[PDB]
RNA sequence: GGAUAGUGGCCUACCAUGGUUUCAACGGGUAACGGGGAAUAAGGGUUCGAUUCCGGAGAGGGAGCCUGAGAAACGGCUACCACAUCCAAGGAAGGCAGCAGGCGCGCAAAUUACCCAAUCCUAAUUCAGGGAGGUAGUGACAAUAAAUAACGAUACAGGGCCCAUUCGGGUCUUGUAAUUGGAAUGAGUACAAUGUAAAUACCUUAACGAGGAACAAUUGGAGGGCAAGUCUGGUGCCAGCAGCCGCGGUAAUUCCAGCUCCAAUAGCGUAUAUUAAAGUUGUUGCAGUUAAAAAGCUCGUAGUUGAACUUUGGGCCCGGUUGGCCG
């Protein structure tokens, strides 16, 4: 039953956080060639059959 | 025959009911009453701008453990007492007293979303500044 | 007006043209990384004389001119530019230091957003109450 | 601009103001566009006309070059072609020349003085050139 | 206060957006034909839905109906001409029973891959966006022509196009003259 | 709306001239004359876009002044006159001769006359009353007046104005089997016969009339012109002949032609 | 009987006490000008409609009035009411809900630009004028098309099948490549032509205009509905996430960062209102014993519904539509 409830903690998780910048990457194409490349990746190239169609497998 | 009346000639009979009875409908009376026009303190519209009077911070109720660093605004408009909830983490800081914020709803259409009691009211904008774009370090806020 | 005060300045390199995209560099920007810099256009250019408002499209370098399309930016000391690395100028030592203060108060209704824009106002005609 | 080869296209004859009004088509292959006077030249031998008696407007250029397509007259006479044809084509090749009039809204501000002032004025004139004076 | 012009919309969203085989069966299509989005397939969608309503209300009339004979023999006329419809059955039937393959092969695209000019889905994309192909004497740019089996004759390499004749190129001629 | 309304914007207009959307916002608005507003059509769309001699307003306007259109035998300069039914148009040169008249379709037409059909006009008259000084007279549906007709004359007949001195040359009763030409209501533009008519004594007469194929449809009296009896007509008719044929014919009409 | 241009309690004098109403009069408010229409869906239906067209009202709130064929005109006057300009103090001049543009207000809405060249209108009338109107400028209101990339040759990994001469070629392939090559135009530059009163835009087209460090596309999620991790690191019921259910109290498939994937794509998310969903408004087409609901029962007005019965048949012909031997 309080409403002055601490204001001290707001932005911690943000501060604390280690900082790490975007690693590069090759550059995607963009339109018609994206499609294409969901073309090849799902039916035309898909890799992991098993049982059922899985999109982004992790480690096992 | 159902108890409905079934007259070839029974419209305005059959009219009379689908007039008071259909004042059950939520839907029905909070449009024509006028209840968002005098009761809502928003006024029926989408955005409103505001003045923080105070900070201020509300737990949370059942099975849960959160401060949610609520604010406390005035909207320029009906001068009425409106308790906000910022959406966003770390956003406090940010804000500071006599701010002048721009508010709006919480897709809930008047009630309070979750654990946070009698909130219903989300900041949008502060200072002619987002706070979306203040955490992504897009754009800064002007000090005055 | 309301809010809509004409910033006094004097050129000295560059020829100030009105509709001309300008970087506006605060006391705290630097060269180095990210700061209070801003790529807002100028309005106008408006010559200060006994209280009117003077159109000038363009003022050359040298001179003293007052610029309309700031005063929502700026606090209390800047400069635009529009030069990559425009370095800013040393920082102006005032007089005397505030010692003097007095609690301010309202017995009126909620005021507040009135009480913040006249401080603001103050703020920028002079070296005011910070 | 190489091989044109000017082609007309619904000729009719209008004996009422004495002009016949044609759409005209062209081909330019290998060519941006045709210039308008060119288009003039080369139809005064086709209908008889010389250079100035001949007036088009139009040739809004097609999607990929090489066919446009416009409207044109040709007028039989040239103290004919003047009282019919309006001032701003004529200006445009060499049969008239605009003298600007100031400008709009200059005129507007001295014919509302105008109004503001009863009578011819020099009267009102010189009154004031006495009672100024001083 | 001039008269307002008349715009409307060529795509309807689904009611039920989100279900893994429907995405699985546009990707197909939209792969198989050379889309870049989404909005062209609903596009032609939407005409699937309003010639299978429009053809609708033609059955809701008896037979030899002055109205359903005129609208069914220009409609089949229609149909027929862009080729969506086989000649012999001209039956206000199978008309309803088109389906998305008919209206998507008679795409310009399709019938450039069909008389063998781009090798590639996606290069018949290429070589229409850069209007290096032309039908009759006009070059169309836009990928979408629906060709009506007439002008089917004239797809073509366009005179002004530079791998028929005429320049050699803008690349190239930086190449050769350096 | 504090008086009368002097213009006309470009959607109210009626559909039977066939003006564009786009080409400004308003309308060529006819001037008052020998017919409505709503029932005539005005020079300046006339000359512009349906005849194309003219390109350009100010076009038309040095056209009427310079003395080549003659209407109703006289000259006339205005740009904005209700040109109506039954009105000649006269050219000095071209040697042309127009008398507009309703098509098969439902508009105006852009039939060509000869000179010596161009002479007479034929008219619908109105109202015959014996005026001040108890001469008669009657009245056209273009209101033009001629006064001291033939008593047998009645109301809802048609007279032959020599359209030199404006008197009459000719009458035409109104009975079974003559050629009627419909002007106005949805099935305008037809010609057929009349053969009876209920006198239905409320207002607003009604008459049957059959098309030359036994097509029979219904329009009000207030719309019919006699045009001759069954067989002779008395001016030329436009071509098609208003037999208003089904709409699937026009289509089988067309395949023919091409 | 007066007045109007006209009928009329429109008003006046006399006479009579009449006129409307549970078939919803009268009175309250309408975030109510009405319609032509828009949203949204089998049908039925709901909401909105100041807003491109028509018919009405206003020129700040009333009243009066001038001329004028046409006005109770306000970009015409007169009185009051509330503002408000100029003053060398007597007074004069006012109504931008006309176009721009300024202030207040508000979540919310653009230039104090050009041209009468177009579509018309007005005047004594071609000629003059029209912030009517058009064009341009801002603009992600909403609508349409559509950029950011394609193609060869080498190294792997293949599938039908030829040799069955050893696990050798694999002759035709589909992709992955810290492999390399040519050909292609566009965005953006604009010589030039057309465009436009003059221009500015579209398109054409001298010429300049990719090899990625480049000419670089975003918005949210990845527990369920809701397709997209049992990947890595940080915090440890604190910070928080979340439209709902629900995760965090030192092993986070949900918090915060990096990889990947998913949905749409120059579009995406958020807030309010409506529609289908809703057979949760049910005339079509709800339920009423226990989920919320048969009035304690009876009489009865308005209303609604309401027995059967009264022209059934039989023959004589005629002409129209469908298909049918005989093509």
């Amino acid at each position: 039953a309080k409403v002055h409830g601490s204001l001290a903690r707001a932005g911690k998780v943000k501060s604390q956080t280690p900082k790490v910048e975007k690693t590069e990457k090759p550059k995607k194409p963009k339109g018609r060639a994206y499609k294409r490349l969901l073309y090849t990746r799902r039916f035309v190239n898909v890799t992991l059959v098993n049982g059922k169609r899985r999109m982004n497998p992790g480690p096992s | 025959g159902k108890g409905k009346p079934r007259g070839l000639n029974s419209a305005r009979k059959l009219r009379v009911h689908r007039r008071n009875n259909r004042w059950a409908e939520n839907n029905y009376k909070k449009r024509l009453l006028g209840t968002a026009f005098k009761s809502s303190p928003f006024g029926g519209s989408s955005h409103a701008k505001g003045i923080v009077l105070e900070k201020l911070g509300i737990e949370s109720k059942q099975p849960n453990s959160a401060i949610r660093k609520c604010v406390r605004v005035q909207l320029i408009k009906n001068g009425k007492k409106v308790t906000a909830f910022v959406p966003n983490d770390g956003c406090l800081n940010f804000v500071d007293e006599n701010d002048e914020v721009l508010l709006a709803g919480f897709g809930r259409k008047g009630k309070a979303k979750g654990d946070i009691p009698g909130v219903r009211f989300k900041v949008v904008k502060v200072s002619g500044v987002s706070l979306l774009a203040l955490w992504k370090e897009k754009k800064e806020k002007p000090r005055s | 007006d309301k809010g809509r005060f004409y910033a006094f300045g004097r050129v000295f390199a560059g020829t100030v043209k009105s509709g001309q995209k300008v970087r506006i560099q605060g006391p705290n920007y630097v060269p180095g990384k990210k700061d209070d810099l801003f790529i807002k256009a100028i309005q106008r250019v408006v010559l200060m004389m006994g209280r009117f408002v003077e159109p000038i499209d363009d003022c050359p370098a040298g001179n003293i001119i007052g610029l309309v399309g700031i005063d929502q930016f700026l606090l209390k000391t800047g400069t635009l530019t529009t030069s990559e690395t425009a370095h800013n100028m040393k920082v102006m030592k005032f007089s005397v230091s505030p010692v003097v203060q007095v609690a301010v108060e309202v017995k009126n209704a909620n005021d507040l957003p009135k009480l913040v824009e006249g401080l603001k106002r103050l703020s920028k005609s002079d070296p005011c109450v910070l | 601009s190489d091989a044109v080869t000017i082609r007309t296209r619904k000729v009719i004859s209008n004996p009422l103001l004495a002009r016949k009004q044609f759409v005209v088509d062209v081909l330019h292959p290998n060519r941006a566009n045709v210039s308008k006077d060119e288009l003039r030249e080369k139809l005064a031998e086709v209908y008889k006309a010389e250079k100035d008696a001949v007036s088009v407007f139009g040739f809004r250029t097609q999607f990929g070059g090489g066919k446009s397509v416009g409207f044109g007259l040709v007028y039989n006479s040239v103290a004919e072609a003047k009282k019919f044809e309006p001032t701003y084509r004529l200006v445009r090749y060499g049969l008239a020349e605009k003298v600007e009039k100031a400008s709009r809204q200059q005129r507007k501000q001295k014919k509302n003085r105008d109004k503001k002032i009863f009578g011819t004025g020099k009267r009102l004139a010189k009154k004031v050139a006495r009672r100024n004076a001083d | 206060p001039r008269a307002p012009r008349t715009y409307s919309k060529t795509y309807s969203t689904p009611k039920r957006p989100y279900e893994s085989s429907r995405l699985d069966a546009e990707l197909k299509l939209a792969g198989e034909f050379g889309l870049k989005n989404k909005k062209e397939i609903y596009r032609i969608s939407f005409q699937l839905s309003k010639i299978r309503r429009a053809a609708r209300d033609l059955l809701t009339r008896d037979e030899k109906d002055p109205k359903r004979l005129f609208e069914g023999n220009a409609l089949i006329r229609r149909l027929v001409r862009v080729g969506v419809l086989s000649e012999d059955k001209k039956k206000l039937d199978y008309v309803l029973a088109l389906k998305v393959e008919d209206f998507l092969e008679r795409r310009l695209q399709t019938q450039v891959y069909k008389l063998g000019l781009a090798k590639s889905v996606h290069h018949a994309r290429v070589l229409i966006t850069q209007r290096h192909i032309a039908v009759g004497k006009q070059i169309v740019n836009i990928p979408s022509f629906m060709v009506r089996l007439d002008s089917e004759k004239h797809i073509d390499f366009a005179p002004t196009s530079p791998f028929g004749g005429a320049r050699p190129g803008r690349v190239a001629r930086r190449n050769a003259a350096r | 709306a504090r008086g009368p309304k002097k213009h006309l914007k470009r959607l109210a207009a009626p559909h039977h001239w066939l003006l564009d959307k786009l080409s400004g916002c308003y309308a060529p608005r006819p001037s008052a004359g020998p017919h409505k507003l709503r029932e005539s059509l005005p020079l300046i769309v006339f000359l512009r876009n349906r005849l194309k001699y003219a390109l350009n307003g100010r076009e038309v306007k040095a056209i009427l002044m310079q003395r080549h259109v003659k209407v109703d035998g006289k000259v006339r300069t205005d740009t904005t006159y209700p040109a109506g039914f039954m009105d000649v148009i006269t050219l000095d040169a071209t040697n042309e001769n127009f008398r507009l008249v309703y098509d098969v379709k439902g508009r105006f037409a852009v039939h060509r006359i000869t000179d010596e059909e161009a002479s007479y006009k034929l008219g619908k008259v109105k109202k015959v009353q014996l005026g001040k000084k108890g001469v008669p007279y009657v009245v056209t549906h273009d209101g033009r007046t001629i006064r001291y007709p033939d008593p047998n004359i009645k109301v809802n007949d048609t007279v032959k104005i020599d359209l030199a001195s404006g008197k009459i040359t000719d009458f035409i009763k109104f009975d079974a089997g003559k050629l009627v030409y419909v002007t106005g209501g949805r099935n305008l533009g037809r010609i057929g016969t009349i053969v009876h008519k209920e006198r239905h004594d409320g207002g607003f007469d009604l008459v049957h009339i059959k098309d030359s194929l036994d097509n029979t449809f219904v329009t009000r009296l207030n719309n019919v012109f006699v045009i001759g009896e069954q067989g002779k007509p008395y001016i030329s008719l436009p071509k098609g002949k208003g037999i208003k044929l089904s709409i699937a014919e026009e289509r089988d009409r067309r395949r023919a032609q091409q």
